[PDB]
RNA sequence: GUAUUGGCCAGCCGUGGUGACAACGGGUAACGGAGGGUUAGGGCUCGACCCCGGAGAAGGAGCCUGAGAAACGGCUACUACAUCCAAGGAAGGCAGCAGGCGCGCAAAUUACCCAAUCCCGACACGGGGAGGUAGUGACAAUAAAUACUGAUACAGGGCUCUUUCGGGUCUUGUAAUUGGAAUGAGUACAAUUUAAAUCCCUUAACGAGGAACAAUUGGAGGGCAAGUCUGGUGCCAGCAGCCGC
C-alpha cells in the first residue's frame, strides 16, 4: 500500500541534506532527477512500473508478491545524465517485430543469442569467447532494424563525482524480505 | 527509418567540455575617457 | 545664488488684514488658531447615515424598548 | 502606352487601378484578412499553450541531423501546432504540461533554415525564460 | 494632447560606412565629446537652418517673406557668432559647416580663453560649480556663449579658485596635519 | 394630431419613383471630424482615446413630474442573472472613483483635500471621487556622472647642430616611480516649498585611492567594422534573416 512518488519525495529529503567539500568548494548532493529503479520479472531486468528518487504524483501502489530494485544515485553536478561513450551493452527485444533480413550475416547472430542468451542482456566479450570474430556489421543492423536495443554509458558532466547503491527487495506475502543484505553494507 | 532517432544526445558537446575561470585584470576607463584613449592610439 | 525672490502684502490697518486674509495664511503667523475636524471619509459616513432617520435624529433610543 | 489621357477620364483611371491592385500578392492578402482567419495566432505576436510530447526531426537533404522541435496545443482555440527549441540542449529544461510560450521566425508565416515545417519557437518556460535558464541565472521553480 | 515633445537627434541610414565611421571619431576627439549623439543633435540643428534658407532663396527678391524671415534669420547667427559680419547674405548660410557651430560653445570657450589646461581638463570644470558668465552660475558645457557676453566668463565668487574658502580634501589635510 | 411644416395619420382619386454617371443586397477585426506616422515632388497608412458632434447605461417597450427627460445614482411590466427570510413577504442594476473574479501576449492605490481652475443653491458663509496633490510606474521625450593635472626615466614622432651609442626643443604612451588639488552618489542641523507633507532649489557637521562609490547588450567567412591565435567535439552535438559551416 506503499505509494511510489510519496516514498521518492522521502528519499530526496534525507539525501538533500548533505553536502561535501572538494577542492575548496562545496557542492550540494544532486539526486539523479531521471534515473529511478524498476520491478524485475522473469529472464527480464525491466518491467513497467517505476520507483522515482525525486517527489512525483505517480500513485501506482506496490502490492504482494512483487519484487522491487530499489537503486539511487546522487550527484555533484546538474542532477542528469546523458548517453555518450563506447557501446558494450545490448539486450534483445521480447517484443521485436517480425522482420525478414537479406544479409546472411544477421540470421546467424540473431539464432546465436536467441539460443545462448535469450532476453538476457549481454556485451561484446560475452560474443568473443563464443568465437564470433565478423559479427559488428550483423549487430549494427539488427539495431537498425529495431531488433536489439542498444544501451550507452550515461555520464554527468565533466569533474562531477557520482555514487551508486542498490539493493532486492521481495514483497512477500507474509515480511518483507531485503534479500541482498549483507555485512558489508 | 523505424528507428527514427535518439533524443538523449541533446546536450553532449556542453557538458563535456573542460571548464576554466576568468582571470582577474585591471579596470578600463568608461564614458567620456575611452573615447579618449581610443583617439590617440588611431590617429597618433 | 544669493538671491530670493517673493511677494508681500501691507495692509492699511490690523483689523482689516483678519477680515480678507484667508485662515491657513493666519495660522502660519499665528493670529489664529487651527479648526479641528474629523477625516473626510467619517464625515461623509455620518451624512447618509442620517437621511434614514425623520424628526429629532439626535436621539433614536425610544425604539429600543419595542422588543420587551 | 495605351493609357486613357484627356482631361475627363478620372473615372477610367480610378477604376483600373483598384481593379489591377489585386495582382498583388502582399495587398491580396491584407484586404481579405487571411491572418485574422487561417492563422493559428488571431492576428497577434504571441500564444500559450500546452506541451504534449517531445518529437525529433530530420534535417533537410544536405545537412544531417536531429531538430528536437515539440508539440503545443493552443490554449486560446484549441489548435495543435509544432515548435522549435533553440540552443543547445535545452529540451532538458522542458517536461510534460509546461505551459510554453511561442513567438515566429520572423520569416512571416514560411519556414526558416532547414527545418521542415515549422514556424514557431518557445520563448518561456513556466515563466522565467528559456535564456536565462540557459546562463544559470535563474532556478526553475518546481 | 496638452503636452509636447520633440526628438532633437537623428541617425544615419547605413551604420557601417568607414568613411563616415573615422570622420566623426575626429570631432569627437577634438572637442572632448561624451558619444556620437552630440555630433549628430550639432548636424540636425545645421540642417534645419539649411532648408528654411534653401526655401526662402527660391522665391523672389524683394519679396515680404523673404526679406522679414531672412533678416531674422541673418540676425540670430551673427548674435550668437556662429557668423562673421563681412558676410550678410542669404547665401553664405548655406557655405556654413558643422565645426563653426562647435567653436562657439562653453567648453571650447574655457580652453581658449586661459583658464585650462586641456580641452578634457574644462569640462570637468563646467560641471563642477566653477565657472560662471555673468552673475549666472553655469553647469551646462552645451551653453553655446554669445557674442556680448563673452567678455564677462569667470571663476565663480564661491569656488576656492576664484576665492571662497578651501575645498574639502585641502581642509582636512590642514586640519590633520594642524593637530 | 403636433410647439409648427410634412404621406406623420384617416377617407376619396391618379400610376407613378430609383438605375451601367453602378440602383438594390452582402462584408467591415467601421462612431464621424480636428488630426498622428513616414517624405524630393506626387503619395501610402492609422485615428477606442484630453477638442467639437452623435448614441447607450444587462436586453425590449410604456409613462409621471417639469421651461426642458421617452431620464435609469426616477417609476411600471416581461425575459436572463442574483440577494434576505420565522416560508406569510421584501429588495437590486459600477460602459461614475477605488477594489475583486473571469478572460487573455497585454494595462496602477479599497490613499489626502476643497488651497487652485470652475459649477449649483434662498447664498460674501454650505457642497462637489467634477477637479487638484501624492504612491506604484525603463510608455515615450530633454539635460549628462563613472575622473583631472605636474616632475623624473624609457620609447617614438616634429626641427636643428648633424659623425653613429651625440646634444638643445615640444607632443604622445606607460603591469615606471613618487607628488598635488576638485567634486556629487549618498547623508544630515536649518530655512524655504505645501490646505498639511514629500521632491526640487539654497546650507552647518560627514562623504575616493582599487579585491571601489567596479556598465552593459549583441558580434569578429561575405553582404557589414572587428583574429586564419590556443583547448574540446568529429555530418554527432549545434550555428545559421540569405549564400553556407
Amino acid at each position: 500500500d506503499a505509494r511510489v512518488g510519496e516514498i521518492g519525495g522521502v528519499i530526496q529529503e534525507v539525501m538533500e541534506s548533505y553536502e561535501v567539500e572538494i577542492n575548496g568548494k562545496t557542492y550540494p548532493v544532486k539526486p539523479i532527477r531521471n534515473l529511478n529503479g524498476h520491478n524485475i520479472l522473469p529472464y527480464s531486468i525491466h518491467g513497467t512500473k517505476s520507483v522515482p528518487i525525486v517527489k512525483t504524483h505517480d500513485q501506482t501502489k506496490m502490492e504482494e508478491g512483487d519484487v522491487f530494485a530499489i537503486e539511487t544515485f546522487g550527484s555533484t553536478g546538474k542532477g542528469y545524465v546523458i548517453e555518450s561513450g563506447e557501446v558494450s551493452h545490448y539486450a534483445l527485444r521480447g517484443d521485436a517485430p517480425k522482420v525478414d533480413l537479406r544479409l546472411s550475416s544477421a540470421k546467424s547472430l540473431l539464432n546465436v543469442i536467441k539460443r545462448h542468451f535469450g532476453t538476457l542482456p549481454f556485451c561484446r566479450r560475452f560474443l568473443d569467447r563464443l568465437g564470433q570474430e565478423k559479427y559488428l556489421l550483423g549487430l549494427n543492423n539488427l539495431v537498425s532494424n529495431g531488433i536489439v536495443e542498444d544501451y550507452p554509458p550515461l555520464v554527468d558532466e565533466k569533474g562531477s563525482y557520482t555514487a551508486q547503491f542498490e539493493h532486492t527487495i521481495l514483497i512477500r506475502p507474509t515480511v518483507k524480505e531485503v534479500i541482498s543484505r549483507g555485512d558489508d553494507y | 527509418k523505424v528507428a527514427h532517432g535518439s533524443l538523449a544526445r541533446a546536450g553532449k558537446v556542453k557538458s563535456q567540455t573542460p571548464k576554466v575561470e576568468k582571470q582577474e585584470k585591471k579596470k578600463t576607463p568608461k564614458g567620456r575617457a575611452k573615447k579618449r584613449l581610443t583617439y590617440t592610439r588611431r590617429f597618433v | 545664488g544669493g538671491k530670493t525672490t517673493g511677494f508681500a502684502l501691507i495692509y492699511d490697518s490690523p483689523e482689516a488684514l483678519k477680515k480678507f486674509e484667508p485662515r491657513y495664511r493666519l495660522v502660519r503667523a499665528g493670529l489664529a488658531a487651527k479648526v479641528e475636524k474629523a477625516s473626510r471619509q467619517q464625515r461623509k459616513q455620518r451624512k447618509n447615515r442620517l437621511k434614514t432617520l425623520r424628526g429629532t435624529a439626535k436621539v433614536k433610543g425610544a425604539k429600543a424598548k419595542k422588543e420587551k | 502606352g495605351g493609357k486613357p489621357r484627356g482631361l475627363n477620364a478620372a473615372r477610367k483611371l480610378r477604376n483600373n487601378r483598384r481593379e489591377q491592385r489585386w495582382a498583388d500578392l502582399q495587398y491580396k492578402k491584407r484586404a481579405l484578412g487571411t491572418a485574422y482567419k487561417s492563422s493559428p495566432f488571431g492576428g497577434s505576436s504571441h500564444a500559450k499553450g500546452i506541451v504534449l510530447e517531445k518529437v525529433g526531426v530530420e534535417a533537410k537533404q544536405p545537412n544531417s541531423a536531429i531538430r528536437k522541435c515539440v508539440r503545443v496545443q493552443l490554449i486560446k482555440n484549441g489548435k495543435k501546432v509544432t515548435a522549435f527549441v533553440p540552443n543547445d540542449g535545452c529540451l532538458n529544461f522542458v517536461d510534460e504540461n509546461d505551459e510554453v510560450l511561442l513567438a515566429g521566425f520572423g520569416r512571416k508565416g514560411k519556414a526558416k533554415g532547414d527545418i521542415p515545417g515549422v514556424r514557431f519557437k518557445v520563448v518561456k518556460v513556466s515563466g522565467v525564460g528559456l535564456l536565462a535558464l540557459w546562463k544559470e541565472k535563474k532556478e526553475k521553480p518546481r | 494632447a496638452p503636452r509636447k515633445y520633440s526628438k532633437t537627434y537623428k541617425v544615419p541610414r547605413r551604420p557601417y560606412e568607414a568613411a563616415r565611421l573615422d570622420s566623426e571619431l575626429k570631432l569627437v576627439g577634438e572637442y572632448g565629446l561624451r558619444n556620437k549623439r552630440e555630433v549628430w543633435r550639432v548636424l540636425l540643428t545645421l540642417s534645419k537652418i539649411r532648408r528654411a534658407a534653401r526655401i526662402l532663396l527660391t522665391l523672389d527678391e524683394k519679396d515680404p517673406k523673404r526679406l522679414f524671415e531672412g533678416n531674422a534669420l541673418i540676425r540670430r547667427l551673427v548674435r550668437i557668432g556662429v557668423l562673421d559680419e563681412s558676410r550678410m547674405k542669404l547665401d553664405y548660410v548655406l557655405a556654413l559647416k558643422a565645426e563653426d557651430f562647435l567653436e562657439r560653445r562653453l567648453q571650447t570657450l574655457v580652453y581658449k580663453l586661459g583658464l585650462a589646461k586641456s580641452i578634457h581638463h574644462a569640462r570637468v570644470l563646467i560641471r563642477q560649480r566653477h565657472i560662471r558668465v555673468g552673475k549666472q552660475i553655469v553647469n551646462v558645457p552645451s551653453f553655446m556663449v554669445r557674442l556680448d557676453s563673452q567678455k564677462h566668463i569667470d571663476f565663480a565668487l564661491t569656488s576656492p579658485f576664484g576665492g571662497g574658502r578651501p575645498g574639502r580634501v585641502r581642509r582636512k589635510k590642514a586640519k590633520a596635519a594642524e593637530g
